[PDB]
């Protein structure tokens, strides 16, 4: 006994009921990149900050 | 002491050419007196960067 429904017998009418999670995605116009690489070496300056 | 201030290139009347020719006329970038205080703003590298 595992107390989890790993395998279920489901009628054809209830196949699509599994869709309940919420997902968020970006678009092609948006571009995502890692700022970490731009931290390479670190040659630069910075507007004055304390 | 280098200042920046928008100014006009003079356009003479030139209605009586002899009278204008008799009176010497000229234009310079030189300033007779330094600009009056409280009419000027002070800038530097860090102000411009900010």
């Amino acid at each position: 006994f595992i107390n989890k429904r790993i395998v279920e017998r489901v009628r054809v009418g209830q196949i699509l009921a599994v869709l309940n999670r919420r997902f968020v995605a970006y678009k092609g116009k948006m571009r995502i990149m890692d700022i970490t690489q731009s931290l390479k070496m670190g040659t630069k300056l910075a507007a004055p900050t304390v | 002491q280098v200042y920046m201030h928008r100014d006009m290139l003079p356009e003479p009347r030139l209605d009586d050419i002899e009278r204008f020719r008799q009176e010497g006329f000229y234009y310079t970038n030189m300033l007779e007196a330094p600009p009056e205080i409280d009419r000027v703003v002070q800038y530097t590298y860090e102000i411009a960067r900010l």
